[PDB]
């Protein structure tokens, strides 16, 4: 239920006496959440005029 | 600058003379005259986007 070299392992990105403390980095690729986007649907056929600028 | 000049003088006189009399002896005067600006003139006018949009 155990292997040797368990007790003479090296171990990167973990720091300390024993090799407890993580240090490893964070990946990160982008990805933000922000909320629910939304489609209007009155919008796409309807009565419109123009007054713009007149 | 915000200065100009501009000189000023005087003139003689005559006098007259008898034998064994010394001649008199006149000195002319000087002056300045100087010109500052200072005000600024102006018109202004301002309008907002939402009247000039109609």
């Amino acid at each position: 239920s155990d292997t040797p070299y368990k007790a003479d392992l090296s171990r990167v990105h973990w720091a300390g006496s024993n090799s407890d403390v993580d240090i490893h980095l964070e990946i990160f690729e982008g990805d933000v959440d922000s909320g629910f986007m939304y489609n209007s649907f009155f919008r796409g056929n309807s009565s419109y005029v123009s007054v713009q600028d007149q | 600058s915000n200065q100009a000049r501009i000189d000023r003088m005087n003139t003689v006189t005559i006098k007259g003379r008898t034998p064994g009399q010394k001649l008199d002896r006149e000195s002319v005067k000087n002056d300045k005259l100087v010109i500052t600006v200072d005000t600024v003139t102006y018109a202004s006018t301002v309008m907002d986007w939402q009247d000039d949009w109609t």
